RNA sequence: AGAGUGUAGCUUAAAAGCACCCAACUUACACUUAGGAGAUUCAAUUGACGCUCUGA
């Protein structure tokens, strides 16, 4: 009479751990529900997930929730926490390690 | 991550709370659900008395629950003005129900009933 | 500045949200007071400090 | 009967033509807004005497139930009970005079 | 402090223009109500 | 230690009569007067004292008054009764009805051996006699009268103790729903003192210090 | 008599930050917007004016 549960696992988790370097685009880590949020240089996608922006190297912190004014959801929940309460989430970020670019001499003009 | 001392951090559910007999157990003793009613025949002073009384409960911190009105009669309409309020300690009845009592304006009648 | 609120027309424009304050005359005064620590940050966000006095 | 009358009126709709003449002078809005602020404060004091009273009388009856416990430690368990009698409780707001005469009694009531 | 909550206006829009009607209830208790045409002194039997 | 059993009653009397307006209130009273007037739409007794007198110089052109000359004809008739019939008596100290805008606190008179101080009225009380009912057998056992008061609650207000044997007064609370005052010329001293006349029959620490939970307004 | 003392209501603030007032939207509260007032108790770390109690 239980039938459906057959799906296989979807492989979501972290690809990439803290102290791994990255590179631009490299996917950090892909959820289904936000577990991680994306910190300094690092993207969303439409299914959640993470992705690094730059290149540079993954690091796991824990950060001060301040949601967006036009979140309902997520709003009317801060105005109900009592007056010293403040939220966290854990955060991915990528401090980048190349440099954006250097000025080489070209000519002698 | 459950093994790390930074487990928890995030957890924000056991500061919300997301879902009446008197209360006088056994020296804790407070009142129940009471009901200040207000009646005039103004539109105003049964309004105006009924900000007062929940803004002064905001102050003084009384969990203020309703603040509707009853269906007037037709005898020229009768506007009642009911505000609910639970918490009173022994020492705070009886200032409360005098400072309500000596702030009326007008002609405008009390009441401490209560639920049911 | 409780004198400035004696004048009864000084508020006149200040409940008409219409007064007015000119900056030659804040900026000579700036520097009077807080103009050298203003210009701390700016020599220490431009870098000043920790490329030219070590 | 969740009925009760904060509805608009039905005949409040065609000829609400009586006073678009709303315009107001200039010297007129200062005293006008000169007494809006100096009632505004006014109602910060009349706020501040009344809680002033609402700590100034209350020390007091914690401190008397401090010296009813003291030398009376049986009795302030009775001090913390509360009233029955309370429920049809009333006082009607006051009124502009002493209330009348006599006589003379009468409407027609309808 | 019976001088505090009467100090007010008709806060609604939908609102006529009413008058300050002195209403005796039933031993010459008057009183001010707003109230139209005004009788300007009432009473009930 | 050994306590004197006496407790008071600081009896409030609410006033009936509504304190006339501040004109500093009045400035304001005939401003939220005007703004009440122009925010409206077209009202049902302007419908029928314009509209009519267009009509009617429009009949010309080929009452609600007396209206309005009746209804200013019952506010002259009905006599309104004073706020002020309190300067007419201006010694009444005896009388409930000697202040009519402010709030009364009873204060009878009387006399001991070895000392002799203006008193709120007392209660020699029993112990097995609850504190409550004590305030209740106040007003029944002196003055005898069929005041109708009600009470607030079993909490006291301020203990005060002059101890000469040791002391403690309870002073508690009452308010006058109504009251028969029989026999008003009684014997006694009985003094309704608004607020500003505590300083003027009651001196001491002991009771000029009743002032800090007396209904000031 | 004395002990403690004291920035506007609070400040392990040095003229501030919250409370607080009022008006407009609110059933009211709340939010927000427009506004509203506030203080170093005096005199050279210091001694005499105010409050709180210990006593009479
Ligand atoms: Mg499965
Ligand atoms: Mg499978």
């Amino acid at each position: 009479k239980n039938l459906g549960g057959k799906s296989s696992g979807r492989r979501q988790g972290i690809k990439k751990m803290e102290g791994h370097y990255v590179h631009a685009g490299n996917i950090i880590a892909t959820q289904r529900h936000f577990r991680w949020h994306p910190g300094a240089h690092v993207g969303v996608g439409k299914n959640k997930c993470l992705y690094a922006l730059e290149e540079g190297i993954v690091r796991y912190t824990k950060e001060v929730y301040v949601p967006h004014p036009r979140n309902t959801e997520a709003v009317d929940l801060i105005t109900r926490l009592p007056k010293g309460a403040v939220l966290y989430k854990t955060f991915v970020h990528v401090v980048p390690a190349k440099p954006e670019g250097t000025f080489k001499l070209v000519a002698m003009l | 991550y459950k093994t790390k001392p930074t487990h928890g951090i995030g957890k924000y559910k056991h500061l919300i709370k997301a879902e009446v007999r008197a209360i006088n157990l056994g020296t804790d003793y407070e009142y129940g659900v009471l009901n200040i009613h207000l009646t005039a025949y103004d539109m105003t002073l049964a309004e105006s008395y009924a900000q007062y009384v929940h803004n002064l409960c905001n102050s003084l911190s009384i969990k203020v629950e309703e603040s509707y009105a009853m269906p007037t009669k037709t005898i020229l309409t009768t506007h009642e003005r009911v505000v609910q309020i639970s918490g009173l300690s022994a020492t705070f009845a009886e200032i409360f129900l005098e400072i309500i009592q000596s702030s009326l304006p007008e002609g405008v009648r009390l009441s401490v009933k209560e639920h049911t | 500045i409780q004198e400035l609120r004696a004048n009864v027309e000084e508020e006149r424009a200040a409940r008409l949200r219409t007064a007015s304050v000119p900056l030659d005359a804040v900026r000579a005064e700036w520097e009077r007071t807080c103009g050298p620590y203003h210009k701390q940050r700016l020599a220490e966000y431009y870098g000043l400090y920790r490329d030219l006095f070590h | 009967i969740p009925i009760e009358d904060f509805i608009t009126p039905l005949k409040f709709l065609d000829k609400a033509r009586e006073r678009p003449q709303v315009e107001l002078t200039f010297e007129e809005t200062e005293r006008r807004a000169l007494l809006l602020k100096k009632w505004s404060l006014y109602k910060q004091q009349e706020r501040k005497m009344e809680r002033d009273t609402i700590r100034a009388m209350l020390e007091a009856q914690q401190e008397a139930l401090e010296e009813l416990q003291l030398e009376s430690p049986k009795l302030h368990a009775e001090a913390i009970k509360r009233d029955p009698n309370l429920f049809p409780f009333e006082k009607e707001g006051p009124h502009y005079t002493p209330p009348i005469p006599n006589y003379q009694p009468p409407e027609g009531r309808y | 402090d019976s001088s505090r909550a009467s100090l007010t206006r008709v806060h609604r829009q939908a609102y006529a223009r009413l008058y300050p009607v002195l209403l005796v209830k039933q031993d010459g208790s008057t009183i001010h109500i707003r109230y139209r045409e005004p009788r300007r002194m009432l009473a009930m039997p | 230690s050994p306590w004197r059993l006496l407790g008071a009653l600081c009896l409030q009397r609410p006033p009936v009569v509504s304190k006339p307006l501040t004109p500093l209130q009045e400035e304001m009273a005939s401003l939220l007067q005007q703004i009440e007037i122009e925010r409206s739409l077209y009202s049902d007794h302007e419908l029928r004292a314009l509209d009519e007198n267009q009509r009617l110089a429009k009949k010309k052109a080929d009452l609600a008054q007396d209206l309005e000359d009746m209804w200013e004809q019952k506010f002259l008739q009905f006599k309104l009764g004073a706020r002020i019939t309190e300067a007419d008596e201006k010694n009444d100290r005896t009388s409930l009805n000697r202040k009519l805008d402010r709030n009364l606190v009873l204060l009878v008179r009387e006399k001991f051996g070895d000392q002799d101080v203006w008193i709120l009225p007392q209660a020699e009380w029993q112990p097995g006699e609850t504190l409550r009912g004590t305030a209740e057998r106040t007003l029944a056992t002196l003055s005898e009268n069929n005041m109708e008061a009600k009470f607030l609650g079993n909490a006291p207000c301020g203990h005060y103790t002059f101890k000469f044997l040791g002391a403690k007064v309870f002073f508690f609370k009452a308010l006058l729903l109504t009251g028969d005052f029989s026999q008003a010329g009684n014997k006694g001293h009985h003094v309704w003192v608004t607020k500003d006349e505590l300083g003027d029959y009651l001196k001491p620490k002991y009771l000029a210090q009743v002032r800090r939970f007396v209904s000031d307004l």
